[PDB]
RNA sequence: UACCUGGUUGAUCCUGCCAGUAGUCAUAUGCUUGUCUCAAAGAUUAAGCCAUGCAUGUGCAAGUAUGAACCAAUGAACUGUGAAACUGCGAAUGGCUCAUUAAAUCAGUUAUAGUUUGUUUGAUGGUAUACUCGGAUAACCGUAGUAAUUCUAGAGCUAAUACGUGCAACAAACCCCGACUUCUGGGAGGGGCGCAUUUAUUAGAUGAUGAUUCAUGAUAACUCGACGGAUCGCACGGCCGCCGGCGACGCAUCAUUCAAAUUUCUGCCCUAUCAACUUUCGAUGGUAGGAUAGGGGCCUACCAUGGUGGUGACGGGUGACGGAGAAUUAGGGUUCGAUUCCGGAGAGGGAGCCUGAGAAACGGCUAC
RNA sequence: CGUUACUUUGAAGAAAUUAGAGUGCUCAAAGCAAGCCAUCGCUCUGGAUACAUUAGCAUGGGAUAACAUCAUAGGA
RNA sequence: CUCCGCCGGCACCUUAUGAGAAAUCAAAGUCUUUGGGUUCCGGGGGGAGUAUGGUCGCAAGGCUGAAACUUAAAGGAAUUGA
RNA sequence: CCCGUCGCUCCUACCGAUUGAAUGGUCCGGUGAAGUGUUCGGAUCGCGGCGACGGCCGACGUCGCGAGAAGUCCAUUGAACCUUAUCAUUUAGAGGAAGGAGAAGUCGUAACAAGGUUUCCGUAGGUGAACCUGCGGAAGGAUCAUUG
């Protein structure tokens, strides 16, 4: 090619998005942003095929273009805007506002906030180093750069911003016993304790945890996401509170409810 | 035009590649500057990729020049090109280019020594400052005897076809030997 | 001794005429000496330290970095000016016999001073940036047949 | 469904092939063809040649209206709605094809501590007539030329977020020189000092990485610097003329995102009736440069004699783009993979470029 | 402060295709829908999972096997 | 000379519990209950060990070695008859 | 049952001079469009300047700065053209000489029985043809057998 994809094949869309095959030839390709286009959901997906509030492109158009949603506070109008993990999107005419978290299938799930608990989100620092004048500066893989944090805030920790204030007001270091969920892989939307770091020196370092009920998964340090001091998140998490479920339960389940 | 691909290249056993595209304009070459030392200065904008500016001087007679040992930094004029450790076809051609060897006026590099040691190659603060100064101040009698000439040997350590301009250092100690050999043997 | 070229050769962002000259300071200030740490467990040799070799590409005291693969092998040929061919042998899986067949590749990597083999040395190259047309890894570490 | 049957003999048992038997998201062709759903479709030969038509244009409250434009109003710069045109942006995506191409493309897996990146997101921005500068030009208008083309000349007007200039709200700190002072110092005054660029010296300990003379600071200078707002909309209030909100557009830096470029390892069909090949004129490496966005014989100068090869180099063939995949499959396997997804390449064949963040672009230009 | 093969486990190995869970498009090839006594709504509705040579990364194992050594041990 | 053993060699006789299409074979056995190691080498019958290329040889020739085309058998062992 | 020569109808392949042609690719020399960079160049256009003249405008002489077209120089990339030879093709070809198939004539009877000289292998010579002969070898022999 000579130059950048503007188009994005409905074949070639992120397997999470679960654009259906037959929908036409062509996916919304996410705009450029503070996510990653491969680990985000784009407004026109979470206002026409999560929340149906539109049924069509245009439809998605005319909501978005009414200045009725605001992505972590503040009002979006490109319908292809990258939102990604732990954004608060909020609509204040209906007064509802929803987090961007994981389920433990790996797929986006809009959970519910409260009012209070949508003026913040959880940020994970992708870097520290000095800016020009010689000014720490913080930035994220959010894409916030954040001048004069911390000095004890480092590198894959997680800090508590409000959105209102734009200020860190809380972090957490990245520590073996810490409460996390992991956002890539197969283990995507799965949630427990870091048990040890593995580290390995030229190469990327892997993270055991383990979950509530005791099952152990492994992923590596770019895919983990601290979300609480200890064992209780700072956040809500979905209904399944990211213990994953093998098949086998998941049809336990389906029988129990059909039997009830 | 002139390119950087190795699709003209023979394999690294020996093996001709049959071309499979036509040249890009990402790998491109540019022609020379070919800098020459002459007090006609021209040095022309080149629009790069990214929309970025290289400059690329033709002609240059002065040039940014370092006295890393007294840590002073003047501006003088180019006198002439002496030594190029690549071709003395860019010696005799007067061609400016990163590492040539070159001589500079030294008029500047006078007056600072004369203005901050006192010595040459009105209060008591500035007797004093200038005592103190003087005490301990060591030349190497090979600067000194190219003072005595007025031309100091350095070295041009910027790219001038790339930045525009011929700046450098002045040579001391160690190279400044080796380049004196070199220059007395040729 | 090892200003062989028709140009001084000289350590990067290195002042050798420095007047408050000192051995206390780190490598590279006051003259000193440039050296670092390759990294990756691998430790520097005493001869890059206390050489007098000047090399850019040397993995301990040039301007390369290592960084990507890092591949053992034994030295196939040590006949060029700081380059020396490394030759992998492998075992290569063929599916429908359900065997293995042999199969070697020949790596050229750069040599520093503070290394010197003979053909037959098991050696430890590590990637590094391109620094000719074929040659993209450093020696880092060199063990003798015997 | 892990399957066989006829055919050599006067008869027999074999070897062995011929023939039959089934499939093909496999093509063509023949005959026939009522209904429903589904659906390939000028790839194979000619990446052969093309009449005609269409396939890329674009306007918000928010750059620029005086249409001799329209509606509505009726002493006022500009009502509104606005064609045209300038300015801005796009046209580098998509679509098509598979000719070239056999460690090459490509696949998985690395790397950039070897680079560029319009845009998005986040942060950042201080030492350079002002109650606001200058000259043009389009549309318009009217003199034309030519057989002719979004071929073209001259005259009269007038805009800017076009173009070109120019105060750039003010400051501390820091560095150098330094009259005087009574003095290991004090110190007036003078110069430098935004950001960017280039070089050099220095700090970076015992902030960061597996690892950097790293991030970054300081200092000396340097550059004839396309930088540091002479722009627009809505609302228009608070203090006595001064302040004042929400936006839009634009400049620069870093980060992020969108990506590319290059790059590590391993992996490809047939052929030895292809066993040597590469190196004048780059072949393999080294030094110093040049060039490039950046590494690199990528190129230049000098130097050395290397580099590959029966573990098949080099060469030749391919009715060879690679892969995901497809057909058939007890298992193992055999054959196919032009075509809708990913990657690459080309736009009759070569070559060369301009613009631009991005093209060696072809529904862009130049030449053969 | 001997390697490697081999084996085990983990992370990766796009989607589509394949295998396969759910789901009465009237069936089916399909599709990724849908279902609920009828509900100004609800089921957080669903939109699983497996496979994926070789090569690369990491974990455990050392039987089998390969290579390197293997009485100046001149050992500590 | 005689007798009894052991190792090694050229062979022979009998026998099937074996193998084989059988002839026959004590290996030609230990094979659909299929795997000790390794080299060469065959894929219906002709054309054809021919053409051509290469290489060796003084030559004669040797080594390497096709295709087009043609054909439904050719061939092996054994039985009965003539 | 059968083998070969010679006749005659067709098919395939081979050799083959004519230094056989046609097609394209490489090698060697050149020529070389066009672009890009560079050197001069300076049509022209602006801004100002010194003083002056004439009635802010306008003309001329005067002198600086800036922009700059055509053209031009060298370099570079380099299409394309010509030349030598080579390679890869396509390829006529007098004539020669094979093989196969089909009719099927002719001369014999070489292989099958000890096939009427047992057969065959290698090599050499000869002959209308199958073949014959010499030397060595084999049984795939017509002998598993003479301690007689
Ligand atoms: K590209
Ligand atoms: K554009
Ligand atoms: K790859
Ligand atoms: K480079
Ligand atoms: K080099
Ligand atoms: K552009
Ligand atoms: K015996
Ligand atoms: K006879
Ligand atoms: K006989
Ligand atoms: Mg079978
Ligand atoms: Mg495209
Ligand atoms: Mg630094
Ligand atoms: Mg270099
Ligand atoms: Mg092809
Ligand atoms: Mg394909
Ligand atoms: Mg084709
Ligand atoms: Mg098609
Ligand atoms: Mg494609
Ligand atoms: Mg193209
Ligand atoms: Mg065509
Ligand atoms: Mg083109
Ligand atoms: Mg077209
Ligand atoms: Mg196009
Ligand atoms: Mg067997
Ligand atoms: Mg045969
Ligand atoms: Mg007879
Ligand atoms: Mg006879």
């Amino acid at each position: 090619a000579r130059g950048l994809k503007k188009h994005l094949k409905r074949l070639n869309a992120p397997s999470h998005w679960m654009l259906d095959k037959l929908g036409g030839a062509f996916a919304p390709k996410p705009s450029s942003g503070p996510h990653k286009a491969r680990e985000c959901l784009p407004l026109i997906l979470i206002l026409r095929n999560r929340l149906k509030y539109a049924l069509t492109y245009r439809e998605v158009q005319s909501i978005l273009m009414q200045r009725h949603i605001m992505v972590d506070g503040k009002v979006r109008t490109d319908k292809t805007y990258p939102a990604g993990f732990m954004d608060i999107i909020s609509i204040p005419k209906t007064g509802e506002n929803y987090r961007l978290l994981y389920d433990t299938k790996g797929r986006f799930r809009l959970h519910s906030v409260r009012d209070e608990d949508a003026k913040f989100k959880l940020c994970k620092v992708r870097s520290v180093q000095f800016g020009q004048k010689g000014i720490p500066y913080l930035n994220t893989y959010d894409g916030r750069t954040i001048r004069y944090p911390d000095p004890l805030i480092k590198a894959n920790d997680t800090i508590k911003l409000d959105l209102e204030t734009n200020k860190i007001v809380d972090f957490i270091k990245f520590d073996v016993g810490n409460v996390v969920m992991v956002t890539g892989g197969r283990n995507t939307g799965r949630v427990g304790v870091i048990k040890n770091r593995e580290k390995h020196k030229g190469t990327f370092e892997t993270i055991h945890v383990e979950d509530a009920q005791g099952h152990q998964f492994a992923t590596r340090l770019g895919n983990v996401f601290t979300i609480g001091k200890g064992t209780k998140p700072w956040v809500s998490l979905p209904k399944g509170k990211g213990i994953k479920l093998t098949i086998i339960e998941e049809q336990r389940k389906r029988d129990a409810a059909a039997q009830a | 035009g002139i390119s950087r691909d190795s699709m003209h290249k023979r394999r690294a056993t020996g093996g001709k590649q049959k071309a499979w595209r036509k040249k890009r304009k990402y790998e491109l070459g540019r022609q020379p500057a070919n800098t020459k030392l002459s007090s006609n200065k021209t040095v022309r904008r080149v629009r790069v990729r990214g929309g970025n500016v290289k400059w690329r001087a033709l002609r240059l007679d002065t040039g940014n020049f370092s006295w890393g040992s007294e840590a002073v930094t003047r501006k003088t004029r180019l006198l002439d090109v002496v030594y190029n450790s690549s071709n003395n076809e860019l010696v005799r051609t007067q061609t400016l280019v990163k590492n040539a060897i070159v001589q500079v006026d030294a008029a500047p590099f006078k007056q600072w020594y004369l203005t901050h040691y006192g010595v040459e190659i009105k209060s008591n603060n500035v007797q004093r400052k200038l005592e103190k100064r003087q005490q301990g101040r060591t030349l190497d009698s090979h600067i000194e005897e190219q003072f005595s000439g007025g031309r100091l040997l350095a070295c041009i350590s910027s790219r001038p076809g790339q930045c525009g301009r011929a700046d450098g250092y002045i040579l001391e100690g160690k190279e400044l030997e080796f380049y004196m050999r070199k220059l007395q043997k040729k | 001794a090892e200003q062989t070229e028709k140009s001084f050769l000289k350590q990067p962002k290195v002042f050798l005429s420095t007047k408050k000259a000192d051995k206390a300071k780190r490598p590279g200030k006051a003259g000193n000496r440039f050296w670092k740490s390759v990294g990756l467990g691998f430790k520097t040799p005493r001869e890059a330290i206390d050489g007098t070799y000047i090399d850019k590409k040397c993995p301990f005291t040039g301007t390369v970095a290592i960084r990507g693969r890092i591949i053992a092998g034994t030295c196939h040929s040590a006949k060029m000016n700081r380059t020396i061919i490394v030759r992998r042998n492998y075992l290569h899986f063929v599916k429908k016999y359900q065997r293995y067949e042999k199969r070697h590749s020949n790596i050229p990597a750069h040599i520093s001073p503070c290394f010197r083999v003979k053909e037959g040395d098991h050696v430890i190259i590590g990637q590094c940036r391109p620094l000719s047309k074929t040659v993209r890894f450093n020696v880092l570490k060199v063990v003798p047949a015997g």
